[PDB]
């Protein structure tokens, strides 16, 4: 898969993470969809620094949204929500920064 | 160098590169984006192609930080601008636009 197909991938369970990060809630549903989104971010970044061969920078700039990631599996399990929404937030920077590197004149989300 | 290994995005070199806490044009990705090949605007300035062993091999390491300390030109001076530390794990980001 190119980039872009693996990015537009993750844009649904992105998304579906942001709409959590502004709760109080705790449903153990929701959690069962925060950590399905998670896990597809998290497969998403993996495929990129695999099988996407750019440079050294472009690997860490995956491993960074996997670590914001699994952060957010682990803050989902143990019901912190505050931790949830500060590493959401971190995790969107770390998308951010690829774009800004790698697609640098192109407007792009998040 | 010390390499910069992945980590928390508010202790990362990438997040300074993309420019946290500088004007749009003082920040790397401005001139240095495309994949550290350079933009419109840095190539209009003269940016190097961070992606070719050849500049590679014009500058040591301690170049590299000393130059990201002093800047030159239209490279800005960031001493002062991040910490020591930061500018070495900087130093990393350049070289590894030329390796997988
Ligand atoms: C580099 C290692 C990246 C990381 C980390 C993330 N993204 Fe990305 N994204 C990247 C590139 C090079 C591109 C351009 C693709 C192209 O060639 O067109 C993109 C694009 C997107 C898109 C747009 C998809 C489309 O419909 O065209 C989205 C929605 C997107 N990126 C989202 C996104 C998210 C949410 C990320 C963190 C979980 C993320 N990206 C990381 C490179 C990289
Ligand atoms: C445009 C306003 C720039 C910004 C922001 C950054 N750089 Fe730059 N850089 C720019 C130019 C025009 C040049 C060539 C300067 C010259 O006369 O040769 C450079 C050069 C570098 C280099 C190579 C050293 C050199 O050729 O002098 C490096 C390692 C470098 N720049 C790094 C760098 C960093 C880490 C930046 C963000 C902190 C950064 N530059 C921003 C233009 C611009």
């Amino acid at each position: 898969a190119t980039q872009q197909e693996i990015c537009k991938n993750m844009w649904d369970p992105f998304q579906s993470m942001r709409a959590v990060t502004g709760l109080m809630e705790l449903t153990s549903g929701q959690c069962t969809q925060l950590s399905k989104d998670a896990a597809a971010i998290l497969a998403g970044v993996k495929e990129s620094h695999d099988s996407i061969s750019v440079d050294k920078n472009y690997k860490v700039l995956n491993d960074e949204v996997a670590y914001h990631a699994a952060n957010i599996d682990a803050a989902a399990k143990a019901n912190d929500l505050e931790e949830v929404q500060v590493q959401f937030r971190r995790m969107t920077i770390a998308c951010r920064n690829c774009h800004k590197i790698y697609k640098t004149e192109q407007r792009l989300v998040p | 160098l010390n390499e910069h290994t992945a980590g928390d995005t508010t202790k990362s070199p990438y997040t300074i590169y993309a420019g946290l806490g500088f004007a749009v044009q003082e920040s790397c990705y401005y001139c240095h984006g495309n994949g550290g090949k350079g933009t419109t605007e840095g190539l209009i300035f003269g940016v190097p192609d961070f992606t070719s062993t050849e500049f590679q091999s014009s500058m040591t390491d301690k170049q590299i930080i000393d130059h990201i300390n002093k800047g030159k030109g239209k490279c800005p001076s960031y001493q002062g601008k991040m910490s020591p530390e930061m500018i070495e794990k900087m130093a990393g980001v350049v070289r590894n636009f030329a390796v997988k």
